[PDB]
């Protein structure tokens, strides 16, 4: 039973568990693996996630959601006031730290945001807890990269409450590039932009990796840009339609207008898909049935605006980072609003055409590098490397025919692998311009009585007397023996190579 | 009416190695103090967010240095939670066996009385300059 | 038949001070151990000036070292005056009751272990290589 890491986001969150390789994303108890970051207070119980979610109409005076704006903050904060002027529920100045003042049980606690935030761990730790079949506390929690200190800490306490190990906080767009495997090395020194784009918020981040490490160059973004936008959008097309159409204004019935962005909400993830998508709403207004449609260009064109000012952000973080689009190497999506067709293709575009990592959902990616990273940090062992190196080992000596029909060992027997090792030929006889190496395994002087497993030529190399030009001789084996004979010529920078497959008295006289 | 106990075995041995080992970095004496009180300020900080009346007793959470030349002392006053009989005389709150004899071990094995805290019995270092 | 006797609270501590402390030069092991076996050896010496029936038996003074590799055990016999049982039980015969507090003291301003013997009590020093 591995660690886990959690995306606690101001909208959704999702949980992972990293074990055997990689991650699994776990669901729900209704089978979603990412879930509302959403708690609703009744006077019989707080219901959270989904639960909570499915209600925010009925209850949205005591449901408490997108806690991340007001955790770490003072309430004289601007966002604070900001953000309050936004909620259904009251925010109070109780000792400059906003608290919540919703009914619990009949009672009109002041809930503060950190608590509010580790209700929804305790219930992601819970999902987790039920799918692994065993209680978890070793986490790792991840943050927007722009949190500051007191948000960080105020993060990790939210996961102590919740009873977790807060092995780390750790941000947004390092978690999506682990996800990725931009970290597992022999891809270093690239650029990576990671474009963030959520529910409530649109961030842009450029990193930059060099093989596992990890430096931030630098962030932009939009603090009130994303999926939520889209909704609204999508709602004034249709909260405007029903007026018009029945000439009732549901736009003041806050029920109503809650049921119709529901809707839009299930009908712009269906559009995404899609290339149309319905709403079917029974008795939604004064008794009526509101039936009507949205088609993916017009929701395109709802959003038109909101899709291309996200690149707006991209230019920022590329001039912050002093970078042009050429110097950035990996294209990186985060966020379910980026499933949305528009946004890939402006992306995309605008990178040229180059190809998007999509290759993990975009809101699992985050829970999912959380996940791997929770998994060392809990003890510094994920699939390496200790006991590649103890258990496989080179069987025999590997190395090449030289001059005389013998054999050179670069890897020694039992040395333990993977390993790099290397020695330095010249061509033996005078003005040749290569090289011919034969690869052997075994224990025997002369390659004649040795197991050739390959060869190769190595070209590029001036010629000059024997014993002048050179050769660089590297024998590099993986984990499982397969060895892969290269060469190279120092002066000219020239290579080649061969892949081997696996085979798995006077003293007592006188005078 | 005064109570008087034995000290546990580990310990025992670990202020006599304290008081009688020349060791010559004395300023952890203070380091140690002062990261103490900080952990039993974060104890009531943390259960106060799912009960608040732990501050109902005083609100500020702080260290306090008080040094007073002419009775040999300093004060160090910690607003956290603090103990109650029955921690004092239980090793002042700690796992004093398990924490002293790894720590023993590894001062068998050569490590430096700074190390005193990472086996939280950090606070027996309090005897490298006192005499009480 | 064995009787318990238990140590004189001083030497306990100096002997938990011993094997507790990371000292490095344990050569001082065999120096001390045959120091007090020549020591034995003189005072027998000079008891046959006055009384020569004390060397009636055994005459020979000399220590004898044998390493018992199967056993982990190290012996020295000397044949010098021996120890009364009162001497074996009254903290071996030294007087270690004000030795080692002495040596502690010398250990608080910087002694070295290797200056045990200097207090009369270098025999404890066998618990650097010794557990038993
Ligand atoms: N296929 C889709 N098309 C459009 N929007 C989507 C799609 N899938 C998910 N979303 C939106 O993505 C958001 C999830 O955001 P996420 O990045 O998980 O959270 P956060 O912004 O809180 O970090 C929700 O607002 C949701 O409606």
């Amino acid at each position: 039973a591995a660690a886990i890491g959690i995306d606690l986001g101001t909208t959704y969150s999702c949980v992972g568990v990293f074990q055997h390789g990689k991650v699994e994303i776990i669901a729900n108890d209704q089978g979603n693996r990412t879930t509302p970051s959403y708690v609703a207070f009744t006077d019989t119980e707080r219901l959270i996630g989904d639960a909570a979610k499915n209600q925010v109409a009925l209850n949205p005076q005591n449901t408490v959601f997108d806690a991340k704006r007001l955790i770490g903050r003072k309430f004289g904060d601007p966002v604070v006031q900001s953000d309050m002027k936004h909620w259904p529920f009251q925010v109070i100045n109780d000792g400059d730290k906003p608290k919540v003042q919703v009914s619990y049980k009949g009672e009109t606690k002041a809930f503060y945001p950190e608590e509010i935030s580790s209700m929804v761990l305790t219930k992601m730790k819970e999902i987790a807890e039920a799918y692994l079949g065993y209680p978890v506390t070793n986490a790792v929690i991840t943050v927007p990269a722009y949190f500051n200190d007191s948000q960080r800490q105020a993060t990790k306490d939210a996961g102590v409450i919740a009873g977790l190990n807060v092995l780390r906080i750790i941000n947004e767009p390092t978690a999506a590039a682990i996800a990725y495997g931009l970290d597992r090395t022999g891809k270093g020194e690239r650029n990576v932009l990671i474009f963030d784009l959520g529910g409530g918020t649109f961030d842009v981040s450029i990193l930059t990796i060099d093989d596992g490490i990890f430096e931030v160059k630098a962030t932009a973004g939009d603090t009130h840009l994303g999926g939520e936008d889209f909704d609204n959008r999508l709602v004034n097309h249709f909260v405007e339609e029903f007026k018009r159409k029945h000439k009732k204004d549901i736009s003041q019935n806050k029920r109503a207008v809650r049921r119709l962005r529901t809707a839009c909400e299930r009908a712009k993830r269906t559009l995404s898909s899609s290339t149309q998508a319905s709403l079917e709403i029974d008795s939604l207004f004064e008794g009526i049935d509101f039936y009507t449609s949205i088609t993916r260009a017009r929701f395109e064109e709802l959003c038109s605006d909101l899709f291309r000012s996200t690149l707006e952000p991209v230019e920022k973080a590329l001039r912050d980072a002093k970078l042009d689009k050429a110097q950035i190497h990996d294209l990186v999506l985060v966020g379910g609003s980026t499933r949305i067709p528009k946004v890939q293709k402006l992306l995309q575009d605008f990178f040229n055409g180059r190809d998007l990592n999509k290759s993990i959902n975009p809101d699992e990616a985050v829970a999912y590098g959380a996940a791997v990273q929770a998994a060392i940090l809990m003890g510094d062992k994920s699939e390496n490397v200790q006991d590649l190196l103890l258990l496989d080992v080179a069987p025999l000596s590997l190395g090449l025919e030289t001059a005389g029909g013998v054999m050179t060992a670069l890897i020694k027997r039992n040395s333990t692998i993977p390993t790099k090792q290397t020695q330095i030929f010249t061509t033996y006889s005078d003005n040749q311009p290569g090289v011919l190496i034969q690869v052997y395994e075994g224990e025997r002087a002369m390659t004649k009585d040795n197991n050739l497993l390959g060869r190769f030529e190595l070209s590029g190399i001036p010629p000059a007397p024997r014993g002048v030009p050179q050769i660089e001789v590297t024998f590099d084996i993986d984990a499982n023996g397969i060895l892969n004979v290269t060469a190279t010529d120092k002066s000219t920078g020239k290579a080649n190579k061969i892949t081997i497959t696996n085979d798995k008295p006077t003293i007592e006289e006188v005078d | 009416e005064v109570e008087t106990f034995a000290f546990q075995a580990e310990i025992a041995q670990l202020m006599s190695l304290i008081i009688n080992t020349f060791y010559s970095n004395k300023e952890i004496f203070l380091r140690e103090l002062i990261s103490n009180s900080s952990d039993a300020l974060d104890k009531i900080r943390y259960e106060s967010l799912t009960d608040p009346s732990k501050l109902d007793s005083g609100k500020e959470l702080h260290i306090n240095l008080i040094p007073n030349k002419q009775d040999r002392t300093l004060t160090i006053v910690d607003t956290g939670i603090g103990m109650t009989k029955a921690d004092l005389i239980n090793n002042l709150g700690t796992i004093a066996k398990s924490g002293t004899k790894a720590f023993m071990e590894a001062l068998q094995a050569g490590a430096d009385i700074s190390m005193i805290g990472q086996f939280g019995v950090g606070f027996y270092s309090a005897y490298l300059v006192a005499e009480k």
